[PDB]
C-alpha cells in the first residue's frame, strides 16, 4: 500500500489534465550573474550605510 | 580661490579701425573681486559621490 498516485488509469479525454503548475521564465535578453566573488576588503561604496 | 563659471569671450565691433587699434584691448580670466557668497555652490568629495 502506497497512498500515492504513482500509476493511474485515465481516459484519453484527460491526458492534459495535469497542467496545474505556474511557471515563470526570464526572457532571452536577460543575463544571470553571481556577485559573491565581489566581497573584498578593498571595496568602498559611494553612499555610506549604517 | 578657483571657480567654474560659464562666460563668453568678447566680440567687439569695429566702428573705426584706427580708434580700436589705439586702445589696448585684451581679455583675462582674472577676477577683480570674488563672487558673492550667496551665489556660489560648494562641492566636496562626499556630496559628489552621493
Amino acid at each position: 500500500f502506497i497512498n500515492k498516485r504513482i500509476v493511474e488509469r485515465v481516459r484519453v479525454g484527460q491526458i492534459l489534465a495535469v497542467l496545474n503548475r505556474r511557471f515563470v521564465a526570464y526572457k532571452g535578453k536577460m543575463r544571470i550573474m553571481d556577485i559573491t566573488q565581489s566581497l573584498k576588503m578593498g571595496t568602498k561604496l559611494a553612499a555610506p550605510t549604517v | 580661490q578657483v571657480y567654474m563659471h560659464r562666460d563668453m569671450l568678447p566680440e567687439p565691433r569695429l566702428d573705426d579701425i584706427e580708434r580700436f587699434r589705439q586702445e589696448g584691448f585684451y581679455y583675462t580670466n582674472m577676477l577683480e573681486a570674488p563672487p558673492e557668497i550667496d551665489r556660489v555652490v560648494q562641492y566636496t568629495y562626499e556630496i559628489a559621490r552621493l
